[PDB]
């Protein structure tokens, strides 16, 4: 449910800080305001309204219509802009590391083999490696810059 | 609250008035009060001896 991997979820830029403050202070006021407010639809006590009423049928009349429907501030799953944007996300964000992490891995594997193991036999091999490995350190340092 | 203040304020009319007719009946010398007056006394006092 994450205060403490919701605030760490983003990259070194710190253009996230704006995005992730509004989402989280939406979800907590919108959670208080449920629970603040009454669960129940309206008591509407017309046991005591329509006998104390000066004018006849007064009381009666309001409380048949105001138990029946209304209208509400609602609307309706059909402007889905941000499950639209989450798919779209996962292809260019989720699916395209995927790759950079079978590549780092694939290679850094390959790289720890090879710097333990002789200089000769399992040497040449070793070097084109080792090429790999240095290559990939420019790489992880312009990721992050 | 504005039954029972409406309600409220003919009960109190109603009872000033019948307050003011039970003084001016009794003001126009009442042969039937002073009679019944002398025989209460009477009876009140053989049931306590």
């Amino acid at each position: 449910l994450d205060w403490t991997k919701i605030v760490s979820k983003l990259g070194l830029s710190g253009q996230t800080a704006a995005a992730l403050t509004s989402f989280k202070k939406r979800n907590d006021e919108a959670k208080r305001i449920l629970f603040e407010l009454k669960q129940q639809p309206s008591n509407v006590d017309f046991a005591f309204y329509k006998s104390t009423l000066k004018n006849t049928a007064i009381v009666d009349k309001i409380q048949s219509d105001v138990s029946k429907f209304t209208p509400s501030k609602a609307n309706l799953s059909k402007q889905l802009n941000l499950i639209e944007s989450f798919e779209a996300k996962a292809l260019e964000n989720a699916k395209e590391t995927e790759s950079v992490v079978l590549a780092e891995l694939t290679d850094l594997e390959k790289t720890l083999e090879n710097i333990e193991s002789x200089x000769x036999x399992x040497x040449x091999x070793x070097x084109x490696x080792x090429x790999x490995x240095x290559x990939x350190x420019x790489x992880x340092x312009x990721x992050x810059x | 609250r504005y039954e029972a203040q409406v309600r409220q304020h003919e009960q109190e009319q109603l009872a000033s008035t019948v307050i003011s007719k039970v003084q001016s009946e009794l003001q126009n010398a009442k042969f039937q009060d002073k009679v019944l007056a002398q025989a209460v006394e009477e009876v009140e006092r053989l049931f306590a001896k």
